[PDB]
């Protein structure tokens, strides 16, 4: 089958500027390429088809160029809710097939996580088990380290994290930290804190609960 | 208005077989080309086929010959798609779309996409939890923990607050899925006003609204 | 990325018995599962497709079973022709991806090292250096310890030790033992002593050159 | 007959890049799937990625994402496998293989496998020095300081076969360094001739050394 590389696996970029996406063909295929936007958790966008004609509703700021083997997507006046995955596609021969698909990433000065800490709810209890949640929201760049500690030791086991993509709005990060222990267990002990460590931090970011 | 109506998830054992439905309504259901795409979970799109209902001609893929199986209910205006000896391999989403070119504009129309997980385990719905805090501006949140298979929509105050709002992905741990959701809010809001979160798992017919009680 | 793990790393049988060895998959696979061998310094070859069916010129002496996740590699009539590292594949998912390989072994009774010196060669001494080259060939169990004696004196630098596999004929094991002086060296010393300690003999094998 | 030819070995300094080639006979070269394997020295089976040459559909390994690239020469029926930007992790055998099924038997061919090493350091020729001393007499064979690998040993042209052992290559002191030993009937050595045939074909060498008694 025909292979559409996309070279770049991210594009970076600021608001306001403009990017450019490449996507080569192994074949000759004229101008039957279309190129898609998939959005986090959405269905993929049609953007462009017949290599340069936008699908109704697509703003003028998406453009396509390229005939033959080597084609182009220009995305000018670049918004933080152009965040996505860009996938082209060719439809000159069969079976159709689609570009392995470039982020958008978008710079940023960075900024400091807000930090949040909740203890176990009282619902939760009464199903024997306890989760301590930490919020880490809108901080740049992505890296970012999270220690759990029990009365001042540092715990490891039953943690999981997890980081959302680029805000949509501020093009920052965020991430939530929960440890999960039993019921028992969590009442083993009294002090409970998730520290935070970034690029920002001149000194680690501590929130803590005492049970 | 031209709609695609898919199944939000299937949940479907190793080796047996799953017929993923698209709905199409409003629209000439014989008139256009029927598309279907699977997305693996972090990978990218591929094409599996199209079948055109008005006499169900196919365009099969190679990779897809033996495993999907294009078909069209014409007295209902859905068109199905058949995956047999189902794979770890064939856990993915699976989109129906169609398009539109009717002499001035050309338009898309994709289905919301059917997630189907080929595993083992049961279903399981999930328990939502409640983060209220012990400044201008407070973070309240939500523990959406121990459901499967994917996936749970999460929102809140029935989607009237979205902006603040940070809802994290799901991670696997022991066959179940666990995602948190938090949303911050003036003082002037919380408590004084009720803030809810409304958790959907629509593999369970699950539909819990938790408010954030101080 | 599908995972095949294989529980041994080494399988053990007698000339003529019968090996298995498993390989466990993180996912389904169905029946799209690959066997391969590989003797030492050649390219891999194919034993099994589908699990269970066999490439053109393998014996039915190899038979593959296994549906799902288990899948099992059964060698009958064991040779030391066979004597190889076996490897699990996947060709269900993409990343294709491999086992951690299970190296045969066969059992036999014990046998003593046959011992051989060589003083370094008149080529060699040219070049400023001198090797002396003791090879202890065709002993079991793999286990063997050399030592090197100049004079009496116990060498245990400047020495380079190679042991080969399993020998695909006696299934023996062999190994190459090379202490390199300089010349200078070499010929400030007269007696140059090979000592092995075997399991064969409570007293070590001896073979020594007096240069005088 | 078929045939998937590959050089021995390539030498490339870290950083640097370097190009496998695959050269295919004796069957219809855009027919097959044209496969790929990695194996570190002592190490396991690792799947780069395969090539179809009839148009140069590709599927890649993630790990060798942007490091390997397959391309295929059809003037020539070469296949192709550039490496870029070498680290010493890349210092392995590289395999290309087919798989043919012909409506009848299903056979696989394998090209000898290159040895590409990563390193700084030059080549160097191996010294091949003779190793000469009842029923059976044994002879032997130095092959002494050479880089990089590998290297090849017969004994006769490959006549003289039962009775050899052939030890693997230890680095040493930025060197490799090999030995063999042949057992023969007394009646044989010193009477007829045994010659040592060393092949390095990373610096073009190929000596005949042989076992004089002296
Ligand atoms: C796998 C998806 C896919 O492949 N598709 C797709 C299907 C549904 C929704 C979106 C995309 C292709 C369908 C066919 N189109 C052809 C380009 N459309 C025109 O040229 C308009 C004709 C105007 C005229 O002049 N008559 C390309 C995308
Ligand atoms: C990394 C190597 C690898 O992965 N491979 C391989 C490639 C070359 C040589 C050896 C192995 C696989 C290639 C694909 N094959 C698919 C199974 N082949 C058949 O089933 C034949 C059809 C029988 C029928 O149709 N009657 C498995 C091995």
């Amino acid at each position: 089958d025909i292979v559409m590389t996309q070279s770049q696996k991210f594009m970076s970029t600021s608001v306001g500027d403009r990017v450019s996406v490449t996507c080569k063909a192994s074949q000759n295929v004229g101008t039957n390429v279309a190129w898609y936007q998939q959005k986090p958790g959405q269905s993929p966008k049609a953007l462009i088809y017949s290599a340069s004609y936008r699908y109704s509703g697509v703003p003028d700021r998406f453009t396509g160029s390229g005939s033959g083997t080597d084609f182009t997507l220009t995305i000018s006046n670049v918004q933080s809710e152009d965040l996505a995955e860009y996938f082209c596609q060719q439809y000159n021969n069969y079976p159709l097939t689609f570009g392995a698909g470039t982020k958008l990433e978008l710079k940023r000065a960075d900024a400091a996580p807000t930090v949040s800490i909740f203890p176990p709810s009282s619902e939760q209890l009464t199903s024997g088990g306890a989760s301590v949640v930490c919020f880490l929201n809108n901080f740049y760049p992505k890296d970012i380290n999270v220690k759990w500690k029990i009365d001042g030791s540092e715990r490891q086991n039953g943690v999981l994290n997890s980081w959302t993509d680029q805000d949509s709005k501020d093009s920052t990060y965020s991430m939530s930290s929960t440890l999960t222990l039993t019921k028992d267990e969590y009442e083993r002990h009294n002090s409970y804190t998730c520290e935070a460590t970034h690029k920002t931090s001149t000194s680690p970011i501590v929130k803590s609960f005492n049970r | 208005q031209v709609q695609l109506q898919q199944p939000g998830a299937e949940l479907v054992k190793p080796g047996a077989s799953v017929k993923v439905s698209c709905k199409a309504s409003g629209y000439t259901f014989t008139n256009y080309w029927m598309y279907w795409v699977k997305q693996r979970p972090g990978q990218g799109l591929e094409w599996i086929g199209r079948i055109h209902p008005s006499d169900s001609d196919t365009n099969y893929n190679q990779k897809f010959k033996g495993k999907a199986t294009l078909t069209v209910d014409k007295s209902s205006s859905t068109a199905y798609m058949q995956l047999s000896s189902l794979t770890s391999e064939d856990s993915a989403v699976y989109y129906c779309a169609i398009e539109i070119y009717d002499g001035y504009n050309t338009m898309d129309y994709w289905g919301q996409g059917t997630s189907v997980t080929v595993s083992s385990a049961k279903t399981t719905p999930p328990s939502v939890y409640p983060l209220a805090p012990g400044n201008s501006m407070v973070t309240l949140g939500c523990l959406v923990k121990g459901y499967f298979p994917e996936p749970v929509t999460v929102t809140w105050n029935s989607g009237s607050l979205s902006s603040g709002v940070h809802t994290f992905p799901a991670v696997l741990q022991s066959d179940l899925y666990t995602l948190s959701s938090s949303v911050t809010v003036p003082s002037s809001t919380w408590p004084s006003q009720t803030v809810t979160c409304n958790v959907a798992h629509p593999a369970s017919s699950t539909k819990v609204d938790k408010k954030i009680v101080p």
